[PDB]
Formats: C-alpha cells, structure tokens, sequence
RNA sequence: GAGUACGGUAGAGGGUGGUGGAAUUUCCUGUGUAGCGGUGAAAUGCGUAGAUAUAGGAAGGAACACCAGUGGCGAAGGCGACCACCUGGACUGAUACUGACACUGAGGUGCGAAAGCGUGGGGAGCAAACAGGAUUAGAUACCCUGGUAGUCCACGCCGUAAACGAUGUCGACUAGCCGUUGGGAUCGAUCUUAGUGGCGCAGCUAACGCGAUAAGUCGACCGCCUGGGGAGUACGGCCGCAAGGUUAAAACUCAAAUGAAUUGACGGGGGCCCGCACAAGCGGUGGAGCAUGUGGUUUAAUUCGAAGCAACGCGAAGA
C-alpha cells in the first residue's frame, strides 16, 4: 500500500504448549476455518513425532524449520528488454513464513494414509534434511550463486 | 613437461565494455597463463559484471601461484566495469602488490572514431 | 594512472588514492569522448548550451 | 567627413617548406593458451596455420587531446601541433600633413562550406554503393561483421547551402545595470576607446519580441514582394565536360493557404500523489456434468427490448 498505515494484528492462543510458532503453523495448516480439525491433525502428528523421537517434539520442530528456512531468495526484475533475476537476503520475519508454507505444502504431497503422518514424516526429514522441502530450499539457495553476478 | 621458476612478474587487465581479460607474464612479458570472463561461463550480459572480473582475476592468480610469483606489477587498460574489481580480487590469491598502473591509450588527435549509433 | 605502495598501510587507503588520482586525470571522460565521431555542428551546439547554462548559473548566483 | 607619415601592442588571417609525440592498422619475431569480437539478446566474422592481452622491431597514411574561454582573426565562406621564410588587414598614442579627395551603386568584375567532375599521385582510420547476420508480417532501413568510390595532395572546373542574426550598406541622435577581449589617461578605484555577451526605461510591434550590436527617431542609395497550387517548372538566351546553374512564363484549378497567441485534448515528454493497479498472499474461472442468459441455425411461431468497460441469473420479485 502507498499509505503504509496498515498495522498488524497479534495472535497468540496456544492451547496447552504455550508457544508462538505453533499457533502460526496452526493457521498455516488450517483450511476453510477448520481450526479444531487442524488441532487434532497436528497434535496426532506431534504425538507420532514424540513416540518416534526420543526428545521433546518442539525443539525437533524448530530444528526442522531451521533446515528449511532459505537464507537468500531470488526475485525476477526486468532490466527493460531482458528477463533477469536478482538474489536478495530474505527479511528475517519472512523466513519463518516461507519455512512454514514450504513444509506444509510439501507434507501435503506425500500420498500416504493421512497428512498427520505426512507432517510427521517431513518434520523428521527436515530435522536433518533428507526430505523434499529441503531439496527445494537448497535449489532456491543455489539459484542465488547461479545469479550472483547482478546482486549489487 | 619442463619446469621453470620466476619471481616478481606482471599481471595485466584488459577491461573493455564487453569483457575483461586477465593475463600473467614475467618481467620480460612472456605469458605463463591467462583467464577470460568468456571462458568462465558468463556469455554476454553476465560477461560484463565486475564479479566475473574478480573470478577471472583470482583464477589467473591461482594459476600463477604454481610458478611462485611472490610479487606482481599490475597494468589495467580499458574503461569497462571491473576496472577496480581485479585489483582487490588479486590479493585473494595472496599476492604482494608492488605497483598498480593504468595504461588506457588516449588518442591525442588520431584517427576518427566510427559513426554515432542511432538508437 | 599509477600509484606506488609504501609503508604497509591497509590496501584500501591506497585504493581510494588511486581512484581519486584516476578521476583527477579524467580518463573516463576522454575515453567516452572517443567512442563515436561527433560532427562539428553538434560540438558547437553542445558548447553553446554549456555556455548558456553556465552563465545562467552565474547570474542566478545573485 | 576621408586619407598620409611616425612608435607599440593582439590575433586558429593567407601561402611555401621542415620537424614532433600519441593512437589505430598491417608485416616480422619471442614465451603462452582456447577463446576473441559484438548485442536488448544473438549471429555473421576471426580462432592451436598461436588470436586478444603482452614484449621487441619495421613501414605507411591522416588528425593535432590538455591550453580552450558568450575567446580571437577574416568582406563572407571560413581559420586550432611547433618552427622559419613571404605577406594582407585591424587596434592603440601624440604631432605634422593633404583639404571634401565622400556614400551608395543597375551593368560588370572577383572570392565563395560540403558533395560532385577531369588528369596525375597517395590510401592508415572512416565510410555512400555493395555482401552477409539479425529484427520483422514484410525490412531494398534503424542494429552487427566487412567493404569500393570518396574523405588526403598538385592543377583545372563546378557557383550551390536553414551560404541565418531567416534582420542590405553608410551616417547622426535617444534612460540605465552586470560581465568580458586589448589598448590608453587620472588618482585598487575612476575615466575613455574598438569589439564581444546577459537584463532592461521610453519608443516600436498583430503578437512573440527588439531595445546604443533597435526591429526606436531620422536621412542617402540599392535589392526585392503583390493569394495558395501549377512552379523557380516549361520555352528561348547565356554559362558548364557532365551533373546542372542563371534569367524566367502561361493555360488550368481552389477559396482559401498563412503568422502569432489562447482554452482543451493528447504524447512510445517531465515531475509529485492516489486506488486489490501492480507487488506480497488466499481462493477461484477457463478442463467434466448440470442450471440459466445470449449469439447462430431450424421452425408455424421460437413474441419484443437490452450490445465494450456501462448487454449476456438483464426488463422477468416465478411462461
Ligand atoms: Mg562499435
Ligand atoms: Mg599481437
Ligand atoms: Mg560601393
Ligand atoms: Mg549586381
Ligand atoms: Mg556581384
Ligand atoms: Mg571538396
Ligand atoms: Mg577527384
Ligand atoms: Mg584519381
Ligand atoms: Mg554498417
Ligand atoms: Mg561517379
Ligand atoms: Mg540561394
Ligand atoms: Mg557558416
Ligand atoms: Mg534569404
Ligand atoms: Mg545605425
Ligand atoms: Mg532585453
Ligand atoms: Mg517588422
Ligand atoms: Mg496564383
Ligand atoms: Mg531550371
Ligand atoms: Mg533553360
Ligand atoms: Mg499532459
Ligand atoms: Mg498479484
Ligand atoms: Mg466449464
Ligand atoms: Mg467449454
Ligand atoms: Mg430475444
Ligand atoms: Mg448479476
């Protein structure tokens, strides 16, 4: 917006865990206002993570997002006759949004019985990085060096 | 298969509007190796950026390190971008800078330049 | 267009010294002026425009 | 008024020879390798037959950065490396001298950018024509890679340009302010001259604007104009080797053509600002089945109307 007066609302309504990132992930996985459905699906996924993963699931969650967040992002700018791309450092707030969106959209595309164990599967895969979300993250990362020439 | 040693050579930059060419020779002006932004995989629009100039300069310096060359006298010629990129990039290979010179040929009156471009 | 190195200062002060020397030499202007032939009519036109701009600046100084 | 004699300044004023440095190109040689060049992106082209970069050498041609300036000189066109020789004019100071010897000028006489023409030379860069590669619906162009005449010199011709200050030459008067070139005089200041610029009062002008470098107030002489096209064309004459130049009509046709300024609109002109306009996101249409409207076809009728956004689940909130 040209005016830049649009402030942001603050949401923090963690039911039991009392965290922050969890609720934003809730909103990301919430579809068509099905908040309770998102509750039960993500909590079943986290239960599977907790039974599979020895440690608590929240630090595993944040470590998984640590391996999906892209450090730099490429963005096309047209020089006026040619279609270029420019690498830029990602906004610190934007990193979490990209992390959450990528993780959800990649957990959606597994194809197994439900997306609770899909979310668990990519949560453990992203915990060190053998998933597909990390594949897209590293591809986008390497595009920056592929286009480091312009940068400025 | 022969090998020869040399110390305190000269590195040369040809920085035109489309390209930059970095070469290494001895004090007698005999080439040892050379690097060009074209051969590094840049091909035109990317060929002009100072980053490619830095890459070519550091590649040439690394190739020069085999013969030693503890000292380097550097000439730069041409108005292209990267006129200063190579100067900084050469130290990345660990070279002693002894003299930086600009040898751009300035015609006094000379021949006449080509016709103006109508764009 | 040429500067010496001496007394182990960091390799940035000498860089700015070289940049300043090059821009005092005006090498870029002259090398740009030789890219294409400028017919004399355009040369006198440019000089007249520069003259009128300079005189307008000097008059507007008061 | 005009001119002569005598000292001193400034200047790319003209002509003839000689000499400089830089840079380009070509050729030869040395190490060294796989790319160079070019573009909006490419390609043509050049490449281990060793390029570009780089080092050394050789030949040849042309233009004279920095000084450089609203700067200077010349009747105009025009004239920038340095040196010598030949030469024209202007500016400045005092005295003497000639004593109207002046101004303009139809005819005529010359000088006159660039391109072009003839004979003989030369030829590096550039570059009409031309060849190829792109772009494009086409591209006999713009762009890229090459490239001949020409651009350079000597002699001769050609007589043209937005050859412009779009303002003929000569002379005398009319408020002022700020620069500047190159000379004097007075005590950095002042005064005065010949140029060269920017504002501006009266005055002039259709307006723009000019305004001591008038487009103001007046004199002397000359050149030119009489609606737009046809047409600066035809015919004749005179010039030119040719290209062509100069002088210069008519029939016919139209009711306009034109200058300056004003309001708006527009622009692949400029500057600020706004809007789910982009950007950042979420969910869709376009694919399938069905509902509903419209176009078209058929029919006896498919009853009328609505037609870019601003018609098409619209008049119709019920065939
Ligand atoms: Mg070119
Ligand atoms: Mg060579
Ligand atoms: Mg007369
Ligand atoms: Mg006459
Ligand atoms: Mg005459
Ligand atoms: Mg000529
Ligand atoms: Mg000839
Ligand atoms: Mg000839
Ligand atoms: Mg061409
Ligand atoms: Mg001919
Ligand atoms: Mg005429
Ligand atoms: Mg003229
Ligand atoms: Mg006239
Ligand atoms: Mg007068
Ligand atoms: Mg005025
Ligand atoms: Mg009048
Ligand atoms: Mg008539
Ligand atoms: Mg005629
Ligand atoms: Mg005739
Ligand atoms: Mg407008
Ligand atoms: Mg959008
Ligand atoms: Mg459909
Ligand atoms: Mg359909
Ligand atoms: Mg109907
Ligand atoms: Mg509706």
């Amino acid at each position: 917006p040209r005016r830049r007066v649009a402030a942001k609302r603050e949401v923090l309504a963690d039911p039991k865990y009392g965290s922050q990132i969890l609720a934003k992930f809730m909103n990301h996985v919430m579809e068509s206002g099905k908040k309770a459905v998102a509750e039960r699906i993500v909590y079943g996924a986290l239960d599977k993570v907790k039974e599979r993963g020895k440690a608590d699931p929240l630090e595993t969650f944040e470590k998984a997002l640590d391996a999906i967040a892209p450090l730099v992002e490429v963005k096309s700018r047209r020089v006026g006759g040619a279609t270029y791309q420019v690498p830029v450092e990602v906004r610190p707030s934007r990193r979490n949004a990209l992390a959450m969106r990528w993780l959800v959209d990649f957990a959606r595309k597994r194809g197994e019985k439900s997306m609770a164990l899909r979310l668990a599967g990519e949560l453990l895969d992203a915990a060190e990085g053998k998933g597909a979300a990390v594949k897209k993250r590293e591809d986008v990362h390497r595009m920056a060096e592929a286009n480091k020439a312009f940068s400025h | 298969k022969v090998k020869k040693t040399v110390v305190d050579g000269i590195a040369h930059i040809h920085a035109s509007f489309n390209n930059t060419i970095v070469t290494i020779t001895d004090r007698q002006g005999n080439a040892l190796s050379w690097a060009t932004s074209g051969g590094s995989g840049f091909r035109g629009s990317r060929k002009s950026t100072p980053f490619a100039a830095q890459v070519a300069a550091e590649r040439a310096g690394q190739a020069a390190l085999e013969y030693g060359l503890k000292n380097l006298d550097v000439n730069v010629k041409g108005p292209g971008p990267g006129r200063e990129s190579a100067v900084r990039a050469l130290n990345a290979c660990g070279y002693k800078i002894a003299s930086i010179t600009d040898v751009t040929p300035i015609p006094h009156n000379g021949c006449r330049p080509p016709k103006k471009r109508r764009v | 267009p040429a500067v010496k190195v001496k007394e182990n200062e960091p390799f940035d002060v000498a860089l700015r010294r070289f940049k300043r020397s090059c821009e005092k030499a005006g090498v870029l202007a002259e090398v740009r002026s030789r890219e294409f032939y400028e017919k004399p009519t355009a040369e006198r036109k440019r000089k007249a425009a520069a003259a009128v701009k300079r005189h307008a600046k000097k008059v507007q100084r008061e």
